[PDB]
């Protein structure tokens, strides 16, 4: 089989900065059978370039794509917002057909705090006997973050289950989930449910907390 | 418009058999190649299966890990293809796209999710998240198996500052979270609902945010 590498795996750059993404082949490829899809998350890959050079309906101006034999690549003139993406090479010059691991392409833009906000359990859950303590951490960059969770001024690090969005289209934040999960009795025997965040942006990390009382 | 109607799949114990079907439409169906992909967190993007038009030989082809196991068929009638698998392994769960080519362009569907485990199939618990120009509300969704669901906000029309976040997995259940920021003047003076579908155990449950 043909194995593609994109190298790097990720890649930030600079709005109007020229980027360009690498795919390597083990072998020889047909231009004609060499193309490039694009991915955001929770949506399907959209071919992007085909036969090496050729843009797809309704991808800008700004794209282009080279290569030959064992080495294509594809460029990106100015780079903008709207093309924060996963980008993917895939060779059919060979059966089976195989993908590049893809590369994932991060714009940089000015450093923003995240908004913390905390949530106590919902009485539903309660009547189950769990306790979800719920922490955003919506619109900041750079994806660099950490959270920590306080009861009662003890640090606690287990329940804890965290999530991370990948980088928004518009304003090229991005955005993280903290859930702290006790069972009811556990959470009925303490009062302060803090968390906090640490970011690039402050020295002293943003404190959101609240009291069962 | 070309559409590709993917179904079959969810959940199967591994060694188990299941057949995805496609249904197309919006373009003429027998001249097209109709192929199949797959994606995993782990595996990346995987072509899985393809089968050509009768023009060039009706001709199946396989990717390597799936020969013997995966059958691909088409019929051209009903405008559909499908995917048959036989003893399937856990390697095998991911995200499966139809895909459909004429000349170099490509169409891809929106994708079923295959999940090849022993664990049982959960619905999921909505619980509301309520608490200065915005103001946040959120629904976390807990203990459902497996994924995915789909998570919207006024059945789709409150898009704007919505986060929605990947599942996390643990004890075979998954949970996840979804945030949505509005103008303090709208809440509680308009609803807000958050909406949660999980078609692998068919069911769909709406959550208004209400003050605590």
């Amino acid at each position: 089989q043909i194995v593609l590498t994109q190298s790097p795996a990720i890649m930030s750059a600079f709005p109007g900065e020229r980027v360009t993404l690498t795919c390597s082949a083990s072998s020889s490829v047909r231009s004609s059978y060499l193309c490039w899809y694009q991915q955001k998350p929770g949506s399907s890959p959209k071919l992007w370039i085909y036969s090496t050079s050729n843009l797809a309906s309704g991808v800008p101006a700004r794209f282009s794509g080279s290569g030959s034999g064992t080495s294509y690549s594809l460029t990106i003139s100015s780079m903008e917002a709207e093309d924060a993406a996963s980008y993917f090479c895939h060779q059919w010059s060979s059966y089976p057909r195989t993908f590049g691991g893809g590369t994932k392409l991060e714009i940089k833009r000015a450093d923003a705090a995240p908004t913390v906000s905390i949530f106590p359990p919902s009485s539903e859950q309660l009547t189950s006997g769990g306790a979800s303590v719920v922490c955003f951490l919506n619109n900041f960059y750079p994806k660099d973050i950490n959270v920590k969770w306080k009861i009662d001024g003890s640090e606690r690090q287990n329940g804890v289950l965290n999530s991370w969005t990948d980088q928004d289209s518009k304003d090229s934040t991005y955005s993280m989930s903290s859930t702290l999960t006790l069972t009811k009795d556990e959470y009925e025997r303490h009062n302060s449910y803090t968390c906090e965040a640490t970011h690039k942006t402050s020295t002293s990390p943003i404190v959101k907390s609240f009291n069962r009382n | 418009e070309v559409k590709l109607e993917e179904s079959g799949g969810g959940l199967v114990q591994p060694g188990g058999s299941m057949k995805l079907s496609c249904a197309a439409s919006g373009f003429i169906f027998s001249d097209a190649w109709m192929d199949w992909v797959r994606q995993s967190p782990e595996r990346g993007l995987e072509w899985v299966a393809e089968i050509r038009s009768k023009a060039n030989g009706l001709a199946p082809y396989y990717a390597e890990s799936v020969k013997g196991r995966f059958t691909i068929s088409r019929d051209d009638s009903k405008s559909s293809v499908y995917l048959q698998m036989n003893n399937l392994r856990s390697e095998d769960t991911g995200i499966y796209y139809c895909t459909s080519t004429l000349y170099y362009f490509d169409y891809w569907g929106q994708g079923t999710t295959l999940t090849v485990s022993s664990a049982k199939t959960t619905p999921p618990s909505v619980y509301p998240l309520a608490p200065n120009s915005m103001v946040t509300l959120g629904c976390l969704v807990k203990g459902y198996f497996p994924e995915p669901v789909t998570v919207t906000w006024n059945s789709g029309s409150l898009s704007s500052g919505v986060h929605t976040f990947p599942a996390v997995l643990q004890s075979d259940l998954y949970t996840l979270s979804s945030s949505v920021t509005v103008p303090s003047s709208t809440w509680p003076s308009e609803t807000v609902t958050c909406n949660v579908a999980h078609p692998a155990s068919s069911t769909k449950v709406d959550k208004k945010i209400v003050p605590r």
